[PDB]
RNA sequence: AAACUGAAGAGUUUGAUCAUGGCUCAGAUUGAACGCUGGCGGCAGGCUUAACACAUGCAAGUCGAGCGGUAACAGGAGAAGCUUGCUUCUUGCUGACGAGCGGCGGACGGGUGAGUAAUACUUAGGAAUCUACCUAGUAGUGGGGGAUAGCUCGGGGAAACUCGAAUUAAUACCGCAUACGACCUACGGGAGAAAGGGGGCUCUCGCUAUUAGAUGAGCCUAAGUCGGAUUAGCUAGAUGGUGGGGUAAAGGCCUACCAUGGCGACGAUCUGUAGCUGGUCUGAGAGGAUGAUCAGCCACACCGGGACUGAGACACGGCCCGGACUCCUACGGGAGGCAGCAGUGGGGAAUAUUGGACAAUGGGGGCAACCCUGAUCCAGCCAUGCCGCGUGUGUGAAGAAGGCCUUUUGGUUGUAAAGCACUUUAAGCAGUGAAGAAGACUCCGUGGUUAAUACCCACGGACGAUGACAUUAGCUGCAGAAUAAGCACCGGCUAACUCUGUGCCAGCAGCCGCGGUAAUACAGAGGGUGCAAGCGUUAAUCGGAAUUACUGGGCGUAAAGGGAGCGUAGGUGGCUCGAUAAGUCAGAUGUGAAAUCCCCGGGCUUAACCUGG
């Protein structure tokens, strides 16, 4: 399932942005929150402990990506019998999640747009080494490398992907993915790198969770 | 063996068909069981709202 | 028996079990003779036995009412007794 | 006797067969008395369909097993392709 | 075949002899060997050894119920 | 290359402290039940209790190419009442089959875990065995006879069925002759077999004797294998030996006699409990618990016992005797075993449809056509577990209204909403449409075969007979946000706080504990936290518990040194030089089934799932 509630209070809660509306204006000015935690309360005594961080740092890793704690365990036991490093690897594969790609590749403004726009099939991932674009209603599929997105025929003229793009533009691309907007075609040719990714979202916090 | 009955008010009697759980009861010696609300003849409790489930009270309309 | 099959299968079991009891019986009673025979520790009453009994018990075990390695083994056990008297 | 068969595992609607020697009276999915070969019914061309020990095959024809006539189809065409 | 050899407990017997033999068990659990003596009857067919010989048995058919043992050798007398 | 990755604590004894020591919680887990709630798919799972009683339907048939025949059905031929186009009886003439005889199957498939502490299992071996069907070989398959079911006649019984006379055929039965092997042998010699059918003098399926393989079963040996010493002795066919019998085979398996042996603190006997294993959870590991699903072995088929047949049974849907229970009876007598698939009653917290097809992979019978197959493949029901997806996506301010709190005016619900612009996965409609199919039969060619281009076998072609699932997997379009969010909790452990009502009352609690008039702990509202087609409670197992401590604990005072010595079994044990290689280490082989665990690849749109190494 994926959350039908207001997406800023979940932002509020955490007391960062988490990237859930496209960034036409500041955040700032947009909700005027989340300098304070949500609810009548605001701010409150008696800190919260360790764990509670912990909690706070997953449920903001969670909530960026749209991801379910089911999913997020799921991954998170595939991190750890990976080789390497648990978080990173589990950031390489929410990284590596259709919606996601989609959304960096700018495609769709946000990452549940991108989500819904993928669970309708519009868009269309091929795995290397095939001949044949095949649709797929599932945005959680995990991508290899240098897999291929198209937009189908019906879906070329969308308004929406149009005035996601030059909001993409404006965010800016990342280099491992490529995009030619003229064929609204895009490449992933590598997974993101550790340093690549944000510094400030701490992987050893979800690693810690999850360890009783 | 002795049961003990949750909430507030209840509906039963001699010659009722109750469903008995496990939870001792840390207050009352020699209570070792509860009685499942809304299980066979244990009505629920009539105006229950937060914790329903735990009483067999079925959601408002 | 609760089919047709079966039935047809017990009687013909019946039939076969009569015919194979009286030929088992026939195959003891000449067994029964050489065994006197031994009793009495007499030479030429065991052979003259012996010899009777002899084509009896491979044609019964041909025909499979008794196992042929018991035949072979019931004359070799025989024919020990009757060579070690005398 | 001694008969070469398809035993079925796979899922639902979703058969592939082992190719298993094993003994006539006993069931298609109980003991074998050996594995030689894999068929899939439904694959993709590069993946390869049949694969099967020419040398146990002719082993057990020697040995006198009955191979089973689905079976001994297969290995027609294995030989022929 | 299967050679065991050991000393002769007790020769009574006609036409029999009882071997016991020792072997070393590791404990599964604690790791540590534990000394194991189990009798086992053999066939003597001249009652050659006398009881506290050691002696040298193999394997064979049933030769009785409780035998199937038989003593090719006999390896050292008792003084 | 890879398989080599994994270890958290906290509350609570005190005025306070440290230790010790128990109790409780935080996790995963499950064939799971109960409460609220509930949209959809894929793959799995579904009587753990009463091995309690079973209504009903099906689950083991096939063969006319072994035989006499013709009860029915279709014909053909005539007889044709011909009724002129109605039509009837004779014949086994034909396709074919009721019943009866004779072979094969029914000992497999499927079910359950009652009994079983060791004729069980795992592991590694062995010797004294038989082994239908199957592969390779050899020697044969001659000649006879009397029977007998069906069929007839007459009986007997309500039925289940049975008794008499006579009588027909066989691949049914019994002689005689032959004997490569095979059996006995005192090795001088003795005795032992069988059946024919079909296609045009042949090839063919079958039969008899037997060698070798393959498979299967039986037998034996060494180890491992739950609790109980408040269970220390137990055995007298008992341990061994000879003669004899019994077995397919070794054997006290049995028997006559002889000797006095056999097991035991390394746990014998006697009891409680229990199918064992690969595995399944938990755990860093060592371990602990467990033995559903899938697969291997064992035991059982209402209870007790006996055996027949057969290669194989002491036989789930076979026989005989007795037993309790249910049924029919004309009152003398008869029938039965769902622990096979469904299904009914009952027990229970609890577990499903009295379904489809042999289309596929197998099994039984047949020369084939073809028949049976509750095995099997599917289908219906269940959120019972896992996986995936949806319940919309953007933009949106004097921050609308209302609810709640408030210092009564602000805050919060809250971009949440309304408005506005899109999108139609899933569900529903209209189409479209793979794959599971292996190519039967038939025609043609080639080789083998033979006297033969016949026949038969093999191979190579042409051909299109075959689908329960099914109104399929998938693909394309149709209208529109329209069909779909709930559960628990918010004193601390532990993520989330305020009011209103209540006033040690009602009530909560897993532990410390709350409730006696200003309750972050009870009940209700607002807000929030975690999960989300689920969420909690309960039950159980491991963890935390280094709290049975081998890894990995202690014994002066917290529990714990025996009152002290002696010594049995047993445990350990000085220095030097040799032999030995049992323990120990290293390498070789076989085995340690498959699945499952782990690693690397492949296929399902992903995942579960399947799958090669």
């Amino acid at each position: 399932a994926r959350y039908i509630g207001p997406k800023l209070k979940l932002s509020r809660r955490e007391g960062t942005d988490l990237g859930l509306k496209s960034g036409v204006k500041p955040y700032d000015v947009k909700t005027k929150k989340a300098a304070r935690p949500p609810g009548q309360h605001g701010v409150s005594r008696n800190k919260t402990s360790e764990y509670a961080l912990q909690l706070r740092e997953k449920q903001k890793v969670k909530r960026i990506y749209g991801v379910l704690e089911r999913q997020f365990a799921n991954y998170y036991k595939e991190a750890a019998r990976k080789r390497g490093a648990t978080g990173e690897n589990l950031l390489a594969m929410l990284e590596s999640r259709l919606d996601n790609v989609v959304y960096r590749m700018g495609f769709g403004s946000t990452r549940a747009e991108a989500r819904q726009l993928v669970s309708h099939r519009t868009v269309m991932v091929k795995k290397a080494g095939r001949d044949e674009f095949v649709r797929v209603n599932i945005p959680s599929i995990q991508l290899q490398d240098g897999d291929v997105i198209a937009i189908q025929e019906k879906s070329r003229e969308q308004l929406r992907i149009k005035n996601a793009i030059e909001l993409a533009t404006q965010r800016g691309i990342p280099e491992w993915l490529d995009v030619d907007h003229s064929k609204l075609q895009g490449t992933f040719k590598k997974a993101p790198d550790r340093i690549d990714l944000p510094a400030e979202i701490n992987e050893s916090l979800i690693v810690e969770l999850y360890s009783k | 063996v002795s049961s003990y009955i949750g909430g507030e008010g209840h509906n039963l009697q001699e010659h009722s068909v109750v469903l008995i759980r496990g939870g001792r009861v840390k207050d009352l010696p020699g209570v070792r069981y509860h009685t499942v609300r809304g299980a066979l003849d244990c009505a629920g409790v009539k105006d229950r709202k937060q914790g329903r489930s735990k009483y067999g009270a079925k959601k408002p309309k | 028996a609760n089919t047709a099959q079966a039935r047809k299968r017990a009687r013909q079991n019946t039939k076969r079990r009569q015919n194979s009891a009286s030929q088992r019986s026939m195959v003891r009673t000449y067994l029964k003779r050489v065994d006197a025979a031994i009793a009495a520790k007499d030479y030429d009453a065991a052979t003259e036995a012996y010899k009777k009994a002899i084509p009896v018990l491979d044609r019964m075990a041909d025909k499979g009412i008794i196992h042929k390695n018991k035949a072979a083994r019931r004359k070799s056990r025989l024919n020990k007794t009757i060579k070690g008297l005398q | 006797m001694v008969v070469i068969r398809l035993a079925r595992g796979g899922a639902k609607k979703r058969p592939f067969y082992q190719v298993v020697v094993a003994d006539q009276r006993r069931a298609r999915d109980g003991r074998y008395i050996e594995n030689i070969g894999f068929f899939n019914p439904l694959a993709k061309e590069s993946e390869e369909a049949v694969r099967l020990n020419m040398e146990a095959y002719h082993a057990w024809i020697a040995k006198g097993a009955q191979p089973s006539d689905r079976v001994a189809s297969l290995v027609r065409a294995y030989n022929k392709a | 075949a299967s050679v065991l050899t050991g000393r002769v407990v007790s020769d009574k017997m006609d036409k029999s002899i009882t071997v016991l033999i020792e072997r070393l068990v590791r404990h599964p659990l604690y790791g540590k060997q534990l000394r194991r003596s189990t009798k086992i009857k053999a066939h003597d067919e001249n009652n050659v050894c006398q009881q506290g010989d050691l002696v040298r048995i193999k394997e064979t058919r049933p030769i009785s119920k409780t035998k199937a043992w038989t003593l090719v050798d006999v390896v050292e007398k008792v003084e």
